[PDB]
RNA sequence: AGGGCUACACACGUGCUACAAUGGCGCAUACAAAGAGAAGCGACCUCGCGAGAGCAAGCGGACCUCAUAAAGUGCGUCGUAGUCCGGAUUGGAGUCUGCAACUCGACUCCAUGAAGUCGGAAUCGCUAGUAAUCGUGGAUCAGAAUGCCACGGUGAAUACGU
RNA sequence: UCCUCCUAAAGAGUAACGGAGGAGCACGAAGGUUGGCUAAUCCUGGUCGGACAUCAGGAGGUUAGUGCAAUGGCAUAAGCC
């Protein structure tokens, strides 16, 4: 719980006095993280879907949940209900221990890393970023690896602005280029 | 959470080339040997035409 | 295992597992071992972690992998955007170096296209 | 290219009118047929209408020019596509 | 004077280099023939990773120079991989000849590392110091050969027969 | 032969070789109950990933859904688990 200490005896600080709020409740906080794989290679085969599973469940610490089309789609030849995917929604102790591993250890391993884009903020201060390659998180092998698969990571805040999200990120040092 | 369901999750150590050392729960099971870090990386430290050619290659 | 952002491989030789690297080719590969006091035959895996941190060293003396890559679309793009005979030839995709295009070319051509 | 030790080519007609051009202002282009002659730093602002063969080719000189041949900006051959 | 003969959807001929282990790479070390050279061949030395550069002998030559022959042989490594095979293409930095290397030169250094894993139908050469393979030299020529002409090294297979 | 709507004149019913569509099943769960849940579509951000997969947020408010026509219903859902 280093970065969720360090949000709370530093960050919340900083935030109230750069945005002059009048209660402490209104600084904005981190909700949860959520970590997606959209694995359509399992089209056709379900060992895709399972090793994602896997991947994601190491790096995450927790067991992931498989997605399945929400509709039939003949543009990607799925139909309703085909497991296309997997999620991990982290919180808590789980999301604060993943921020820290993320932003010290897998982003400076990001192979040709020159920061992450700071438009990349839905509007409603929430932060989405990809990955390209799992081998960047230490708790993939990198001579077990059988396919090459990246994923989704979303931050989701309770920030009412983009700015408002960009600045409580920034504060945990988020490096944005 | 549920029980017996999800992977391994323990406290391991992460030690970089630049002698930082980050004491990090994990799933990875053994102890980490990095080649860099947040503490050491160029892009999180800071540490990241004509004319001036040609009168540098034909000095007179 | 890892150097300048990409695994070196760890069976072979030093000085061919270090040409892995985009930037370094044997010349260079020779250099960084002379220069880490590493001799070439050993393993990439015969290797400690301060012997590797002092490849990694060795290394960060020259521009590679990602930094050359911008380097190397710099240039290119610098002589596109000139308009010189030379950025027109990169445009068309045909031979730079003045070359024969009447036949051969394929290289920059790519495969026949017929008729 | 040429050897460093013997500076860069340059044809002296070239030289004198790109000196009286930079001299008396910013003139109309500069008509020359030396293709072989380098960019100069000083030559940056002028337009210099190079031979291409059959016309010549207005080249606005700009700071990245310097160092190439005024040739390599006045192409010689008309190539559109063949079936076209 | 500048441009073109060097264009480039494409088709064909003649070649070069390969696809590797009967090989590649590193170190060491053997054995040729033929030829050319005065606006030429240019040693030794010094500088440079190198192409080269500076200084400067000798030689109109069985004398001097071009001018380590290479394949080979020993030692070591790579271990069948698009690889330590291949070396096209492209970026950067250079050298030299030449008034002048943009179009459009050769060569060097660093980086890059494509196709190609032996080739459909078809088709060529060769009967012995031949084929195959390996280097060497010369003319043209300021510079510019994978072409041409010439020279040695290693060195086969097979011909029942009509 | 059967179902739905209109013709049909605000109860029911109402004809024509009038105007339009469907059925001759499906389901041991798609039935019973208890607990829970809430749609379409669009916008923004996000590895491959694209008009369209999965993820996050917003807008929207049933324009969705209903095993199969059409009508009448359906949020206390009859819709989803
Ligand atoms: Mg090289
Ligand atoms: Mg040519
Ligand atoms: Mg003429
Ligand atoms: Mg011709
Ligand atoms: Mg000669
Ligand atoms: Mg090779
Ligand atoms: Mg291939
Ligand atoms: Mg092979
Ligand atoms: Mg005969
Ligand atoms: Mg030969
Ligand atoms: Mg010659
Ligand atoms: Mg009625
Ligand atoms: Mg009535
Ligand atoms: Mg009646
Ligand atoms: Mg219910
Ligand atoms: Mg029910
Ligand atoms: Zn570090």
């Amino acid at each position: 719980a280093k970065l969720h200490d360090y949000y709370k005896d530093e960050v919340v600080k900083k935030l109230m006095t750069e945005f002059n709020y009048n209660s402490v409740m209104q600084v904005p906080r981190v909700e949860k993280i959520t970590l997606n794989m959209g694995v359509g290679e399992a089209i056709a085969d379900k060992k895709l879907l399972d090793n994602a599973a896997a991947d994601l469940a190491a790096i995450s610490g927790q067991k992931p949940l498989i997605t399945k089309a929400r509709k039939s789609v003949a543009g990607f030849k799925i139909r309703q209900g085909y497991p296309i995917g997997c999620k991990v929604t982290l919180r808590g102790e789980r999301m604060w221990e993943f921020f820290e591993r993320l932003i010290t250890i897998a982003v400076p391993r990001i192979r040709d890393f020159r920061g992450l884009s700071a438009k990349s903020f839905d509007g409603r201060g929430n932060y989405s970023m990809g990955v390209r390659e799992q081998i960047i998180f230490p708790e993939i092998d990198y001579d077990k690896v059988d396919r090459v698969r990246g994923l989704d990571i979303t931050i989701t805040t309770t920030a009412k602005s983009d700015e408002e999200g960009r600045a409580l990120l920034a504060a945990f040092d988020f490096p944005f280029r | 959470m549920k029980k017996d369901i999800h992977p391994k999750y323990e406290e391991i150590t992460a030690s970089c080339s630049c002698g930082n050392v980050m004491k990090i729960r994990s799933t990875v099971g053994h102890d980490l040997n990095l080649d860099v870090c947040s503490k050491c990386h160029p892009f999180f430290t800071g540490k990241q035409g004509r004319v001036d050619r040609f009168n540098k290659r034909f000095n007179i | 295992a890892r150097i300048a952002g990409i695994n070196i491989p760890d069976h072979k030789h030093a000085v061919i597992a270090l040409t892995s690297i985009y930037g370094v080719g044997k010349t260079r590969s020779k250099a960084i071992l002379a220069a880490a006091g590493i001799a070439e035959d050993v393993k990439i895996s015969e290797l400690s972690e301060g012997q590797i941190d002092t490849l990694r060293d060795e290394v960060a003396k020259f521009v590679v992998e990602g930094d050359l890559r911008r380097e190397i679309s710099m240039s290119i793009k610098r002589l596109m955007d000139l308009g010189c005979y030379r950025g027109l030839r990169h445009r068309r995709g045909l031979p730079v170096r003045g070359q024969r295009t009447k036949t051969n070319a394929r290289t920059r051509k790519g495969p026949r296209k017929p008729i | 290219p040429r050897s460093l030790k013997k500076g860069p080519f340059i044809d002296l007609h070239l030289l004198k009118k790109v000196e009286k051009a930079v001299e008396s202002g910013d003139k109309k282009p500069l008509r020359t047929w030396s293709r072989r002659s380098t960019i100069f730093p000083n030559m940056i602002g002028l337009t210099i209408a190079v031979h291409n063969g059959r016309q010549h080719v207005p080249v606005f000189v700009t700071d990245e020019m310097v160092g190439h041949k005024l040739g390599e900006f006045a192409p010689t051959r008309t190539y559109r596509g063949h079936a076209a």
